[PDB]
DNA sequence: CTAATAGATTAGAGCCGTCA
RNA sequence: UGACGGCUCUAAUCUAUUAGU
């Protein structure tokens, strides 16, 4: 008679040569394998935008509870998991447009508006990347 | 549309990482009800968030979460997917090489390959016999470069079964006498079933042999760990059809079955489909945003 | 043993309900005697975790002690808590992750992995059971007209090359015009359907391959004619037509203890399937379910979109057992037999499907009773 | 060549072509994240 | 040398929810 | 475009026959 066969899981590697399968809990109590600890990064948009990344920044530094354990592993930290620094004083922003031209009398092609915003973006963070000093890392865009 | 794809397309030509967010995932506190309904809600599963976001930030620096340890050293492994840009004629072809397994001693190669070889048929799919050729020569040479030697085993995986003369024309580029093989993996077939008892779905790792050569898979039960189900309603399963070569069917059923939890971009314990063909997938409509680039990058950071 | 015998330190912990605990505040009692006993260096060593709880309404019999604070960041508490304690000089051990490891498994392993009970599970396809032996092609190139298509007959009829495939009796075409008789049947032709379903049938104008497509296109038509006349009704679908019934059209909209047609943000909703055939690793039928809505029995609401809301709102609370019962509930009281279901393809000859599902049987399973 | 016999002018180039491009494949290429190099010469 | 039927085999592209 | 799954709507082309070269 025709039978199931069945399968079981696999296993993945992490530091200190330890081994687990989920892989949340196995950060939690080893860690990644290579180490840098360099999080110098950037962003772009609006104040309420700076003051909002602001407080979500320094805000993951304690440790948030989820509704039900049983299903999702903790998160104490991200000192806490990595051992990587991250905080909310050292960025490097750069101030966006705010008039935007753009409103509801200007909608058709809607195409030309897109172009409009990627080419103002994108020529603020490669003028930003070329000509400043200081050494960014990532850049995070935020928009309504 | 294609906001995200644009900017990252034309941002690409410049080697710099970026990282977008939406403000409604930052700011879900103040959109709360309109006139009774709220807007929207993370409470149940606001920790959770966390881990959503930070390891694929550390990503982005330069971090590597977790890798996998469970290969036979001295092996391949690629992948592909085609893709539809119906730019001016309607064509059919772009196709985007996905990824590379390689063991240079000690390490994991995780680069892939790139390049949108073209095809004059629009419906069609396949290949013509001539882009393939170059398409196996540049794995290649990069596993030549990347072992100081020649590679000895070859694993391919597909979306969709091909005709004898481009297999044939593989078999041809083939150094040596290396054995080659490729396999089809489909996405979605009807063979729905269901718990004689209880109220619970199939326990995820369960397979149903009909052949030699076809085979079936389930990833979306519930793991006793999690101690629930992976998909709200019962599952759809996976179903496997080796097209040629001589490939045992268990070794390959659990070598594609350990590679997809490699989602880089989360952090859930179970993925349906293994990592190569979404990724692919998502590379795809990447390079299609634009055209005008010419010898794109082969690190995965800028793309994703 | 442990407190006065085998303790070298203490590391009490200063939560927001602590206090409240008489156990906690028995035990501290206790290291407070012992430390009473021995005064040598230190024994109590606080920790403070919550944001509430402020540095001055701490317990009361703590507060002579100051606290390494945690409300910031947990990494910084260890490590100060760690270096702290290698400069009280306390005895070392080299690092084993794999001690850690092994603990975090068997502390948490019960209630969970894989067990060797045997279970089952049941199919969605039904094999057939019956066929003729054979079918029977016939064409004398004047039969038919040769413009009209074949979706207007209902019985099986399909045009071809020169056989004309048909399952009935080529002269079973009297009830609309004469002369069907007149052409001879002795000219007939005939293939075994055995032979053809084992596949060692081949020739040079008929492959495998497109007569069992066009059995296939045969048995499908058949189940649509058997289908038609069960008084179940079809709303326009993108694929064929969603058969479905009404409230009270069964006996006061229960059949057997359950209940198929209910009522959800004012609309009436039923349980309909489709059907159609596959045959490679046997003959039998793919049937899938969905639910279709209404607002009284005699219109549906137009919006797609909405109506996928209302079916994912509904659908929301269904799960494995309720759709596994009313799956087989509906096939039952479709089977128009008490032991299979008849498909009257021919004048007379008709095709037996089983009523009754495919099993399989698994040797491994988990911690049934999960309970949530 | 080991002798500048041939065109030392052209020793410069190949020898700043292999320099720049073994550069290029390494950022275009690899997957650390690295800031400075230090080149050595012999 | 163009068009109606018909199966088997493919890709976009939106909406709801996120565990009773 | 924080990610995953489940449904629904739309498109071609390949493979018999047939009518107009
Ligand atoms: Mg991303």
């Amino acid at each position: 008679m025709k039978e199931l066969i069945y399968i079981e899981e696999p296993s993945i590697l992490f530091a200190h040569g330890q081994k687990c399968t989920d892989p949340r809990d196995g950060l939690a109590l080893f860690g990644p394998l290579n180490q840098i600890y360099g999080i110098k990064s950037g962003v772009v948009g609006t104040q309420k935008g700076l003051q909002i990344f602001k407080s979500y920044l320094d805000k993951i530094q304690k440790p948030i509870y989820n509704h039900n354990n049983i299903t999702r592993p903790m998160f104490p930290g991200f000192e806490a998991v990595f051992g990587c620094k991250w905080e909310s004083q050292n960025i490097v922003f750069k101030e966006i447009t705010d008039e935007e031209i753009r409103r509801y009398l200007f909608n058709a092609s809607t195409h030309k508006r897109t172009y409009d915003l990627v080419t103002l973006f994108n020529d603020k963070i490669i003028t930003a990347n070329k000509n400043d000093e200081e050494r960014v890392d990532v850049w995070f865009v935020i928009v309504p | 549309a294609q906001f995200h794809d644009q900017l990252k397309a034309r941002l690409l030509e410049h080697t710099i990482p970026t990282q977008i967010l939406r403000e409604s995932t930052l700011a879900w506190r103040d959109f709360k009800n309109t006139f009774g309904a709220p807007i929207r809600d993370f409470s149940k599963i606001e920790g959770h968030l966390a881990w959503t976001i930070s390891t694929a930030a550390y990503y982005k620096a330069g971090g590597k979460p977790w890798k996998l340890g469970d290969i036979r050293p001295g092996v391949c492994y690629l992948g592909l997917v085609y893709k539809k840009i119906e730019k001016s004629k309607n064509p059919q072809n772009a196709c985007c090489a996905a990824q590379m397994f390689l063991d240079n001693g000690d390490g994991t190669v995780f680069k892939g390959e790139v390049g949108p070889w073209y095809n004059p048929e629009k419906g069609e799919y396949h290949l013509k016999p001539k882009e393939a050729k170059a398409l196996l020569t540049q794995a290649l040479e990069s596993y030549k470069e990347q072992n100081k030697s020649y590679p000895k085993e070859v694993f391919i995986h597909a979306r969709t079964r091909f005709n004898d003369e481009e297999w044939n024309a593989f078999n041809e580029v083939t150094p040596k006498n290396t054995n080659l093989v490729g396999v089809t993996i489909t996405k979605s077939k009807p063979l729905k079933l269901y718990k004689t008892e209880g109220a619970f779905p199939i326990m995820r790792g369960n397979a149903y042999i009909v052949d030699e050569k076809k085979a079936f898979l389930w990833t979306l039960g519930f793991v006793p760990k999690l101690q629930s189900t992976l998909s709200m309603e019962v599952p759809n399963p996976i179903f496997i059809e080796i097209n040629k070569g001589e490939a045992e069917i268990q070794q390959v059923l659990k070598d594609i079955l350990a590679l997809t939890k490699l989602n880089y971009n989360a952090c859930i314990y179970a993925d349906g489909e293994p990592v190569t063909l979404r990724f692919a997938n998502k590379i795809g409509e990447i390079l299609t945003a634009s055209t005008e680039i010419k010898t794109p990058p082969l690190a995965f950071k800028y793309y994703i | 043993k442990e407190i006065r015998e085998n303790t070298c330190k203490f590391l009490i912990v200063s939560s927001t309900a602590g206090n409240k605990r008489e156990g906690v505040l028995k035990e501290l009692a206790v290291a407070t005697k012992v430390k009473k006993h021995l005064q040598d260096d230190m024994f109590i060593i606080p920790l403070a975790i919550d944001e509430n709880l402020s540095y001055d309404d701490i317990n009361i019999e703590i507060v002579r002690l100051n606290a390494i604070d945690f409300k910031k960041s947990w990494a910084k508490g260890l490590q100060d808590l760690l270096d702290a304690f290698e400069k009280q000089n306390v005895p070392k051990k080299p690092p084993d992750h794999s001690k850690s490891n092994l603990l975090y498994q068997q502390i948490f392993l019960h209630d969970k992995q894989a067990i060797e009970k045997e279970e089952t599970y049941d199919s969605n396809w039904f094999p057939i059971i019956s066929f003729p032996n054979e079918l029977r092609f016939h064409r004398y190139d004047w039969r038919l007209p040769k413009q009209f298509d074949v979706r207007t007959l209902a019985f099986p009829a399909i045009r071809y090359k020169e056989y004309l495939c048909t399952f009935a009796w080529e002269y079973d075409f009297i009830h609309q015009l004469p002369k069907t008789e007149t052409y001879n049947g002795q000219e007939s032709i005939r293939i075994s359907t055995s032979d053809i379903l084992s596949g060692r049938y081949d020739t040079d104008f008929i492959r495998n391959y497109e007569c069992q497509r066009l059995i296939v296109q045969l048995i499908n038509k058949a189940f649509e004619l058997r289908m038609k006349d069960k008084n179940v009704r079809e709303y326009q679908m993108s694929k064929t037509f969603a058969y479905w019934i009404e409230k009270g059209k069964l006996e006061k909209d229960k059949f057997e203890k359950i209940k198929l047609v209910g009522k959800q943000k004012n609309k009436y909703w039923h349980f309909g399937i489709s059907a159609a055939g596959k045959l490679y690793p046997s003959p039998v039928l793919m049937v899938s379910s969905h639910i279709i809505f209404t607002m009284d029995g005699i219109n549906l609401i137009k919006s797609k979109s909405i109506q996928h809301s209302s079916r994912r709102k509904q659908g929301k609370n269904w799960w494995n057992d309720k759709w596994r019962e009313k799956l087989l509930a509906f096939i039952r009281f479709l089977s128009d037999d008490q032991n299979a279901i008849y498909l009257n393809v021919g004048s007379e000859e008709k095709i037996l499907i089983s009523n009754k599902p495919l099993k399989f049987f698994g040797k491994m399973s988990y911690v049934t009773p999960s309970e949530v």
